[PDB]
C-alpha cells in the first residue's frame, strides 16, 4: 500500500511525502512491473534529496530492473552528477553490467557527460569494459565524435 | 386596430383560423430532438497506426497534419491527442455560425494534400474527417447470451446484416459500429519460420502476390482483327475468400521437393481488426451501433423506425443474439413533450376555473380557452419560420411563457366584464371602451417585454445558443399573444360576452358565488384601505423596499451558479484505472467486480452494465476501463436514495476498498459540451520547444501552487495520462551490416510480428475486409521473446534479434497532447465554494506567469467561450434597461414615471431567490429565464396600474392618491386571477420527482416563488412607487 | 480496370454507397458496376 505511494512520490520528487513514508515504514525495496525501486525512479528523474533519504533508509544501491540496469546506470545516463557521486559514496557497483553488458561509463560516455565520466573513473570504472558488441566507452566517444571525452579516456 | 375587428369578428376568426392551420401544419412538420445544436461547429481528423507509440504517431502523423491546417476559415482553436493505442485525433473547433459542411470540406481538402507526407501504414488505414458530436439519439446494443459468439463474431454480423439497413433508416444521420468486422488474422510462429529460414517479410511478400486482384484484359478487345466474333472479359487472379485458401499460400519449395505453406508457419482464423477494446454487457460478449439523429429529423419517428427495422431483422439473427437499449434519449424526449402538453392543457383548465370563480359565466371562460391555443399554435408556426425545432429548451420556453399568454386573455376579458358592470354598457360599446383603456399599454408592454427578452438572444458561444432558444420562443409567443389580444380577443368579447346591469357586482346572488362576491368586494375595500394607509407612511415602505433589494443582492451571491441542472438520465459512468504497466486481463478482473457490484447491490436500480475494457470515451491503454451503467425506469426506483446522485456516492464509496485499481462513479451533464459552470478548462503550452519532460515538471509546479490556494481553486487536476515504463530496443547498425542482415528486414520482422501489419484486402462473403499478419500471443509477450525472432541474412543464415539488439527500460507518454500546433497539457479545475469562475481563472493566470521560461498558457472550451460571452453581458443588461425605460417614456409621455414601473424588478426576483435557496436549487438557465418571465409579468401588472392611475389624473382630473387608489382597486381582480391560475399551473413542476424533473423543478420553483412575492408585494408597492416618483418630479 | 461487375460492386460500389448515409435532402441514390471496371453512383436530391 505505502510501497506503491513511495514509488509515485519518489518519481514525482515530493520530499515531504517521502519523509512521512520513511517514518511510517514504507517499503524502499518496493518495485513497479519493470523492477524499478523508488531509488531507480529518484535516480532517473534526478531527485537528489530523495536518493539521499532512500539510501540512509536502507535502500538497495545495487538493485537492478528485469534488464539488469542499476540506479547508477539511470543517474550516469541522464546526467545527474550529484546522484552519481551520492550513489558511488554509498557503495554503488561502478562496473555494474545490465543484460546487454552496458556499464554506467558506457551510458555516461554515450550522452557525453564529461564530469560524470571523470567521477566514475575516480571511483575505479573499468575503462576497457566491453558490451555485447565488444564496444568500450572510448569506441562510443570516437563514433559520437566527442573529442574531449575521447581525450579523457586516453 | 381593436375597433376594426370589434365590427369585423369574422375577419378576426379568419386570422385565428390561418394562425391555427399554420400552427397545426408546423407541428406535423417541425423536427423533434432532446436538445438543438448548442456547441460550436467542430471537425475531428482521426487516423490509426497499428503498433505505433504516442511519439511515433505525433512525429509522423499529428505534426504533419497540424502543419497543413492553413487557409481554413473561422478556426477558433485546434487540439490533438497522440497515444500508444496507435491513434491520433485532431479536433478543429470553429466560430459559432460557421457552415459545418464548409468547415469539414476545407479541413479534408488540406488533409488530402498532406496525405503523401504520412507513412504508407497510415495512408493505407485511411484518415477520417467527420463533424464532431458526443450526442447519440440512442445506442443499440447487440449481445450473445448462449456464449456461441465472441464480440468479434457479433461485430462482423452487425457490420454485414444490420449497420447498412440502420444507416438507410428514415432520419438516421451517422451510425458507428461498436467494434470492427472480421479480419483475416495470420498468427505467425517464429520457431516454424526459423526452421524453414522464413521471416514475416516472406509471409507479407507471399500474401501480397497470392492474394490480389490482377487486371488481364479482353478476348477480341479494340482495336480488333475485323471478323472477330467474340469480345469477353479475361478474369485472371482474384482475392482469396477463406482461411483455407490463405492456409495454402506457398512460401517456399525445399531442396527435397516438399512444400512450405502459410498454415505450416502460422495459425489462420477470422478475428477482429483490434483486440485492445473488450466490450461486455452484463458479463456477456457484446457489440452495438451508436446512432445519431439526422439534421431536421424527428427523434420520436427515427427511434420508432430504428425499432421497426430491428424487428424485421429479428427472424434472421443467429441463436443467442439479442437487441438491448442501454442508452435512448427518446423515452426522455417523449416524457418532456407529454409533461409540457399536460402543463398547457392544465393551464387552460385552471384559467377556466379561475375565470368562472370570479366572472361566473361560461361565455367569458371560452374566450381565453380559444385565444390561448390560437397563440400557442401560432408560436409553433413562427418557430418553424425561424428554422427552430420542438426541443427541451423551446418547449420549456412556452411553459415559462404561459403566464404572459394567460394574462393577455384575462386582462382583456376582465376589463370588459368590469366596464360593463360599472357603467351598464352593452358588450360591443363596453369592449370598445375597455380596449380604449388598455390598447396603448398592450403595445407598450410588447415593446418593454421585447426589450427584456430580445437582448438574451445576442449572447455568444454555447450559452448564447441556449439563451437564444428561450429568447425567440418567448418573444414569438408574447408578440402573437399581443396581436391576438388586439384582433381576436376584442372581437370575441364584443360578440360572446352578455350584458351586465350597472352596479351588478354579483352581491344579489345566493349560494357559494353570492358569498364569494360579497367576500371579495369586502376584501377589495380592505385592500384599498390598506393601500390608503401605505400611501400615508411611504417613507417606511421605501426603507422596507431597500431591505428587499439588499436581501435580493445577498441571496443572488449565496445561490450557486450552473448552466443546466444535473438530471438523472438513467445512465452514469464508472471509471476503472489500474497502475502503469497493468494488462487487459487485470483491468477485466476489476470491471467484473464493478459489474458484479451493480447487478447484486443495485439489483432493483441497475438494468445493465456495459463494461468496455481499454476505453474511456476513446481508445485508452490496457490499464484503463469504464462501465456505462444503464438504470431501470424512474418509476421502478422511487425516492431520492435510488437516483444517480445517491447510487454514484454509494458506488464511489464502496469502490474505495478495491486495491491495485482506482474506481469512481460519476453522472454525465445535461449536455456533454457544457461541463460545469464553476469549472474551467486550462491549456499549459510549450512555447519554446522545451520538451515533454520539462512541460511535465512545469505542470507539476502549477498543480502544486494551485493546491496552496484551496480558498480559490478546487480539484486542479490534469486531463491527461502520466508517463509509463516502455521497452527501448536499440538495433546495432554495425552488427546488422557485418552479419549481412538488412535493417528493413529487421524493422519489418519486429513491427509485423510484435505490432501487427495490415498487408492487403480479401473478400469474405462479398464484403472486402483487412488481412493482418502478427505473432501468436505467446511469442510477443515479454522481452525474453525478442531473441526467438530470426531475420535471414544476405548469405541465407538465420540471425536472432538478440545478436544485433540491446534493450533498456525508460519512461514515456502514452498520450501526447497538442494545442494550436504546440505541445500542451490540459488542466481541469473549478472555483472553490463561494468563488466566481472568473476569479479562479485570474489566479490560474497569475500562478502560470511564475512558471519556467517558454511555458505559456491558454483557455479552451467553456473557458474560451465564458471569457467572450462574459465580456458582452454588461452591454446587453444595459441596452435592455435603456430600451425598456425609453418605451415606458413614450407610453406615459414622461421621463420620470417609467421608474414607478421599473422599480418592480426586485419584488419578483426576491421570491424566486428565496424559493430556490429554501428548496436547494441553483442559479441555472431555466431559473434565469424564469426570473425574466416573473419580472415581465410583474412589470405588466405595474404598467397597467400606472397607465390607469395616470389616465384618471390626465383625463378625469383626479388627484394623485385618489387616481392611484381607484387604479389599484380596478387592477386587483385581474392581477389575482392571472397569479392564482399561473401559480397553481406550475405547482406540479415544483413537486415533480420523476423523469426530467430537474428541469421542471428549476422552471417551476423559481417561477412560483417569484410570482407569490411579485403578486403579494406589487399590489402594495406599485402604488407607493407611482406616488413617490410623481412627487419627487412635479 | 480488369475487375468484373461483382468484384467492382463488392470492393467499390458498396464501400462508397454504405458511407452515403447522413446526407441532407437525398431523395434516391442509383448506381451500376460494369465488367469494364466502371462505377457510377448518382445521388438525386429534393427540389430546391
Ligand atoms: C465534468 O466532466 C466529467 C464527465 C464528463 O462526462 C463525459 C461523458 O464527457 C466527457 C468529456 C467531455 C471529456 O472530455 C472526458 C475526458 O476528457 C476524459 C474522461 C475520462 O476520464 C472522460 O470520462 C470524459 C468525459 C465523460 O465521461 N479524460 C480522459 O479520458 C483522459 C485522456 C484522461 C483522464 C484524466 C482524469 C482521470 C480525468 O480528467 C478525471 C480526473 C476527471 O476530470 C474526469 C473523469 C471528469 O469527471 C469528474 C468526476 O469530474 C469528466 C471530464
Ligand atoms: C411574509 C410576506 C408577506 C407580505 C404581505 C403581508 C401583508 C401586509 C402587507 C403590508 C401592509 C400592512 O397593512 C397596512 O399597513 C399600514 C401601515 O404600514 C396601516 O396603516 C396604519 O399606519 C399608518 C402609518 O402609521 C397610518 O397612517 C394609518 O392610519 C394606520 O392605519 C394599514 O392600516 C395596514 O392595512
Ligand atoms: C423592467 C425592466 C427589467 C429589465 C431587466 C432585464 C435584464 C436582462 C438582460 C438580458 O437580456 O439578459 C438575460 C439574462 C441571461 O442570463 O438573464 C438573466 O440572468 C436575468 C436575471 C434577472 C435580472 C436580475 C436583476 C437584479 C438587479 C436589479
Ligand atoms: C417604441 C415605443 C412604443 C410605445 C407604445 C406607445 C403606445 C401609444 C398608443 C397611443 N394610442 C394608440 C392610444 O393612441
Amino acid at each position: 500500500d505505502l510501497g506503491k505511494k513511495l514509488l509515485e512520490a519518489a518519481r514525482a520528487g515530493r520530499d515531504d511525502e517521502v519523509r512521512i513514508l520513511m517514518a511510517n515504514g514504507a517499503d524502499v525495496n518496493a518495485a513497479d512491473v519493470v523492477g524499478w525501486t523508488p531509488l531507480h525512479l529518484a535516480a532517473y528523474w534526478g531527485h537528489l534529496e530523495i536518493v539521499e533519504v532512500l539510501l540512509k533508509n536502507g535502500a538497495d544501491v545495487n538493485a537492478y530492473d528485469t534488464l539488469g540496469s542499476t540506479p547508477l546506470h539511470l543517474a550516469a545516463h541522464f546526467g545527474h552528477l550529484e546522484i552519481v557521486e551520492v550513489l558511488l559514496k554509498n557503495g554503488a557497483d561502478v562496473n555494474a553490467k545490465d543484460d546487454n553488458g552496458i556499464t554506467p561509463l558506457h551510458l555516461a560516455a554515450n550522452r557525453g557527460h564529461l564530469e560524470i565520466v571523470e567521477v566514475l573513473l575516480k571511483y575505479g570504472a573499468d575503462v576497457n569494459a566491453q558490451d555485447k558488441f565488444g564496444k568500450t566507452a572510448f569506441d562510443i566517444s570516437i563514433n559520437n565524435g566527442n573529442e574531449d571525452l575521447a581525450e579523457i579516456l586516453q | 386596430m381593436p375597433n376594426f375587428f370589434i365590427d369585423r369578428p369574422i375577419f378576426a376568426w379568419v386570422i385565428a383560423i390561418i394562425i391555427m392551420l399554420a400552427g397545426g401544419l408546423a407541428i406535423l412538420k417541425l423536427p423533434v430532438a432532446q436538445y438543438p445544436t448548442i456547441a460550436p461547429p467542430a471537425v475531428t481528423i482521426s487516423a490509426s497506426y497499428p503498433g505505433a507509440d504516442a511519439k511515433t504517431v505525433q512525429d509522423t502523423v499529428t505534426q504533419v497534419i497540424e502543419q497543413n491546417m492553413n487557409g481554413i476559415d473561422n478556426l477558433m482553436y485546434m487540439s490533438s491527442n497522440s497515444d500508444s493505442t496507435g491513434t491520433v485525433q485532431i479536433t478543429l473547433t470553429f466560430e459559432s455560425g460557421t457552415d459545418a459542411d464548409i468547415a469539414q470540406v476545407q479541413v479534408q481538402n488540406k488533409l488530402q494534400l498532406a496525405m503523401p507526407l504520412l507513412p504508407q501504414e497510415v495512408q493505407q488505414q485511411g484518415v477520417s474527417v467527420e463533424k464532431s458530436s458526443s450526442s447519440f439519439l440512442m445506442v443499440v446494443g447487440v449481445i450473445n447470451t448462449d456464449g456461441t459468439m465472441t464480440q468479434e463474431d457479433i461485430s462482423d454480423y452487425v457490420a454485414a446484416n444490420m449497420k447498412d439497413a440502420i444507416s438507410r433508416t428514415s432520419g438516421v444521420g451517422d451510425v458507428q459500429l461498436f467494434g470492427s468486422q472480421y479480419a483475416m488474422r495470420i498468427w505467425m510462429n517464429p520457431n516454424e519460420l526459423n526452421k524453414f529460414q522464413l521471416t514475416p517479410v516472406d509471409v507479407i511478400t507471399a500474401i501480397k502476390a497470392q492474394n490480389a486482384q490482377v487486371a488481364a484484359g479482353q478476348l477480341g478487345g479494340t482495336p480488333p482483327v475485323k471478323g472477330q466474333q467474340l469480345n469477353a472479359s479475361i478474369i485472371a487472379q482474384t482475392r482469396l475468400t477463406s482461411t483455407e485458401e490463405f492456409g495454402k499460400i506457398l512460401l517456399k519449395v525445399n531442396q527435397d521437393g516438399s512444400r512450405v505453406l502459410l498454415r505450416d508457419v502460422a495459425k489462420i482464423e477470422l478475428g477482429g481488426e483490434n483486440y485492445d477494446i473488450i466490450a461486455e454487457f452484463n458479463g456477456q460478449p457484446a457489440s452495438g451501433l451508436g446512432i445519431k439523429l439526422a439534421t431536421g429529423a424527428n427523434a420520436l419517428d427515427t427511434a420508432a423506425a430504428i425499432r421497426a427495422e430491428l424487428a424485421k431483422m429479428e427472424p434472421f439473427f443467429p441463436s443467442g443474439l439479442k437487441i438491448v437499449y442501454p442508452y435512448d434519449t427518446t423515452p426522455f424526449v417523449k416524457i418532456s413533450i407529454h409533461e409540457v402538453v399536460k402543463t398547457l392543457v392544465e393551464a387552460i383548465i385552471l384559467v377556466f376555473l379561475v375565470m368562472y370563480l370570479f366572472l361566473q359565466n361560461f361565455r367569458a371562460t371560452l374566450i381565453p380557452t380559444i385565444a390561448v391555443p390560437v397563440v400557442l399554435l401560432g408560436t409553433f408556426a413562427v418557430l418553424a419560420a425561424f428554422g427552430f425545432s420542438i426541443n427541451t429548451l423551446t418547449m420549456f420556453g412556452m411553459v415559462l411563457a404561459i403566464g404572459l399568454l394567460v394574462d393577455d386573455a384575462i386582462v382583456v376579458v376582465e376589463n370588459v366584464e368590469r366596464v360593463m358592470a360599472e357603467e351598464g354598457l352593452p358588450p360591443k360599446e363596453a369592449t370598445r371602451k375597455s380596449m380604449g383603456q388598455i390598447q396603448g399599454a398592450l403595445v407598450g408592454i410588447a415593446m418593454v417585454l421585447s426589450a427584456v427578452f430580445v437582448p438574451m438572444a445576442f449572447f455568444g458561444g454555447s450559452t448564447g445558443a441556449i439563451y437564444r432558444q428561450f429568447s425567440i420562443t418567448i418573444v414569438s409567443a408574447m408578440a402573437l399573444s399581443v396581436l391576438v389580444a388586439l384582433i381576436l380577443t376584442p372581437a370575441l368579447c364584443a360578440t360572446m360576452l352578455k350584458p351586465i346591469a350597472k352596479g351588478d357586482h354579483g352581491e344579489g346572488k345566493k349560494g357559494f358565488f353570492g358569498w364569494f362576491n360579497r367576500m371579495f368586494e369586502k376584501s377589495t375595500h380592505h385592500y384599498t384601505d390598506s393601500v390608503g394607509g401605505i400611501l400615508r407612511s411611504t417613507g417606511r415602505y421605501l426603507v422596507l423596499y431597500l431591505i428587499i433589494v439588499v436581501g435580493m443582492a445577498y441571496l443572488f451571491v449565496r445561490l450557486p451558479s450552473s448552466f443546466l441542472p444535473d438530471e438523472d438520465q438513467g445512465v452514469f459512468m464508472t471509471m476503472v484505472q489500474l497502475p502503469a504497466g497493468a494488462t487487459q486481463e487485470r483491468t477485466q478482473k476489476v470491471l467484473n467486480e464493478v459489474t458484479h457490484y451493480y447487478l447484486t447491490k443495485e439489483k432493483n436500480n441497475v438494468e445493465s452494465v456495459f463494461a468496455v475494457n481499454g476505453f474511456g470515451f476513446a481508445p485508452r491503454p490496457q490499464n484503463t476501463g469504464i462501465a456505462f451503467v444503464s438504470l431501470k425506469d424512474w418509476a421502478d426506483r422511487p425516492g431520492e436514495e435510488n437516483k444517480v446522485e445517491a447510487i454514484t456516492m454509494r458506488a464511489t464509496r464502496a469502490f474505495s476498498q478495491i486495491k491495485d485499481a482506482m474506481v469512481f462513479a460519476f453522472n454525465l451533464p445535461a449536455i456533454v459540451e457544457l461541463g460545469t459552470a464553476t469549472g474551467f478548462d486550462f491549456e499549459l503550452i510549450d512555447q519554446a520547444g522545451l520538451g515533454h519532460e520539462k512541460l511535465t515538471q512545469a505542470r507539476n509546479q502549477l498543480l502544486a501552487e494551485a493546491a496552496k490556494h484551496p480558498d480559490m481553486l478546487t480539484s486542479v487536476r490534469p486531463n491527461g495520462l502520466e508517463d509509463t515504463p516502455q521497452f527501448k530496443i536499440d538495433i546495432d547498425q554495425e552488427k546488422a551490416q557485418a552479419l549481412g542482415v538488412s535493417i528493413n528486414d529487421i524493422n519489418t520482422t519486429l513491427g509485423a510480428a510484435w505490432g501487427g501489419s495490415y498487408v492487403n484486402d480479401f473478400i469474405d462473403r462479398g464484403r472486402v475486409k483487412k488481412v493482418y499478419v502478427m505473432s501468436e500471443a505467446k511469442y510477443r509477450m515479454l522481452p525474453d521473446d525478442i531473441g526467438d525472432w530470426y531475420v535471414r541474412a544476405a548469405d541465407g543464415q538465420m540471425v536472432p534479434f538478440s545478436a544485433f539488439s540491446s534493450s533498456r527500460w525508460e519512461y514515456g507518454s502514452p498520450r501526447l497532447e497538442r494545442y494550436n500546433g504546440l505541445p500542451s497539457m490540459e488542466i481541469l479545475g473549478q472555483a472553490a465554494p463561494g468563488k466566481s469562475t472568473g476569479e479562479a481563472m485570474e489566479l490560474m493566470e497569475q500562478l502560470a506567469s511564475k512558471l519556467p521560461t517558454g511555458v505559456g498558457y491558454d483557455w479552451t472550451g467553456m473557458s474560451y467561450q465564458e471569457r467572450l460571452s462574459g465580456n458582452q453581458a454588461p452591454s446587453l443588461y444595459a441596452i435592455s434597461l435603456i430600451v425598456v425605460f425609453l418605451c415606458l417614456a413614450a407610453l406615459y409621455e414622461s421621463w420620470s414615471i417609467p421608474f414607478s414601473v421599473m422599480l418592480v424588478v426586485p419584488l419578483g426576483v426576491i421570491g424566486a431567490l428565496l424559493a430556490a435557496t429554501f428548496r436547494g436549487l441553483t442559479n441555472d438557465v431555466y431559473f434565469q429565464v424564469g426570473l425574466l418571465t416573473t419580472i415581465g409579468l410583474s412589470a405588466k401588472n405595474a404598467i397597467l396600474i400606472v397607465e390607469f392611475a395616470k389616465d384618471l389624473m390626465d383625463k378625469e382630473g383626479k388627484g394623485l392618491i385618489e387616481a392611484t387608489l381607484d387604479a389599484v382597486r380596478m387592477r386587483l381582480r385581474p392581477i389575482l386571477m392571472t397569479s392564482l391560475a399561473f401559480i397553481l399551473g406550475v405547482m406540479p413542476l415544483v413537486i415533480s420527482t420523476g423523469a426530467g424533473s430537474g428541469a421542471q423543478n428549476a422552471v417551476g420553483t423559481g417561477v412560483m416563488g417569484g410570482m407569490v412575492t411579485a403578486t403579494v408585494l406589487a399590489i402594495f408597492f406599485v402604488p407607493v412607487f407611482f406616488v413617490v416618483v410623481r412627487r419627487r418630479f412635479s
